[PDB]
């Protein structure tokens, strides 16, 4: 196949940078503001090891620790990006809860510590995120939605991990 | 190995084939043309509503004078001459001088991800490679119309 279609769900607490990361990747800009309440799908082509992938990216409207896990975050998903902010302990606590609920529902998973540019506000070390990801047997990256290459790196990585392990469009 | 491949090909034929809605078993399309014959661009006209099935059951009835250890198919779907997707199916052991009905399930992509009939029709070529294990026996092509 010239272009392999994949669907990726982006999960996490409100304000961690889900929309900003996704838009930096898709549009190549740091969006001034994007409605915190809106759940939308983005479409983007990316080449990974010479293979083009056609990405359907579900930018979710964010869950907290008390949220029911939407069945629609589980159907036909090829990979999950779980995002927290390195400046928010709450967001880190919440991503652990989301992960548990995700496993209950269902798996290529990666964990992303966002806002790495905000050095004065950081409260979570790289090493703490990394240790969590290892316990999940998941990939780990830190990112800033203000830095294009770090956003691109996140989406390339989930594809890399997905390919390490069905439905036809013409039939 | 080249000689054995020719022998298998000479003794191999497709007798008939069905496409059925997997849920109901209702036949949507059937043919008796041997679409396995190499070197001819075969054509097939499939009902466009097939793209609305959640899953399709395909029946291939074939005869083989020669024994095969691991009979299998690779089907590459080309859209306007470019690789769109690939389908893989395995039958396994084939008894010499037997006739066999091979049933395969083909699941649809999510509804929002299906290619439209208007785009696909007359622009699809399925290239089928017939293998015994790693030995390429034969290759055929069929152009599809979704009507
Ligand atoms: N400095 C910085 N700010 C960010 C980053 N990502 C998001 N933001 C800001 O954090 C706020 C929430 O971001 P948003 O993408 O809407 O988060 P979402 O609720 O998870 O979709 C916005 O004001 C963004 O501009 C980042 O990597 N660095
Ligand atoms: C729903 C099924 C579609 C659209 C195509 C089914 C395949 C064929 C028709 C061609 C099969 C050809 C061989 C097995 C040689
Ligand atoms: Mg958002």
């Amino acid at each position: 196949p010239q272009s392999k279609s994949r669907k990726i769900a982006i999960l996490g607490y409100r304000s961690v940078g889900k929309s900003s990361l996704t838009i930096q990747f898709v549009e190549g800009q740091f969006v001034d503001s994007y409605d915190p309440t809106i759940e939308n799908t983005f479409t983007k082509l990316i080449t990974v090891n010479g293979q083009e992938y056609h990405l359907q990216l579900v930018d979710t409207a964010g869950q907290d620790e008390y949220s029911i896990f939407p069945q629609t975050y589980s159907i036909d998903i090829n990979g999950y990006i779980l995002v927290y902010s390195v400046t928010s302990i709450k967001s880190f606590e919440v991503i652990k809860v989301i992960h548990g609920k995700l496993l209950d529902m269902v798996i290529p998973i990666m964990l992303v510590g966002n806002k790495k540019d905000l050095h004065m506000e950081r409260v979570i070390s790289y090493e703490e995120g990394k240790a969590l990801a290892e316990s999940w047997n998941a990939a780990f990256l830190e990112s800033s939605a203000k830095e294009n290459q770090t956003a691109v790196d996140v989406f390339r990585r989930i594809i890399l991990e997905a390919e390490k392990m069905q439905g036809k469009s013409s039939c | 190995k080249d000689e054995r491949a020719r022998e298998i090909l000479r003794g191999f034929k497709l007798n008939w084939m069905n496409l059925r809605d997997a849920e109901t078993g209702k036949i949507l399309w059937q043919g008796t043309e041997d679409l396995s014959v190499p070197g001819v661009e075969h054509e097939a006209r499939v009902p466009k509503k097939i793209l609305k099935c959640k899953a399709v059951s395909r029946e291939l009835n074939f005869s083989s004078t020669e024994q095969m250890e691991k009979f299998r198919l690779e089907q590459k779907v080309y859209f306007k001459g470019q690789c769109l997707e690939e389908w893989f199916f395995e039958f396994g052991f084939v008894i010499p001088n037997s006739t066999n009905t091979w049933q395969s399930l083909i699941e649809a992509a999510p509804e929002s991800q299906m290619m439209p009939a208007s785009v696909l029709t007359g622009n699809v070529i399925i290239e089928t490679k017939f293998f015994d294990d790693d030995l390429l026996v034969s290759t055929s092509r069929v152009r599809l119309f979704y009507v």
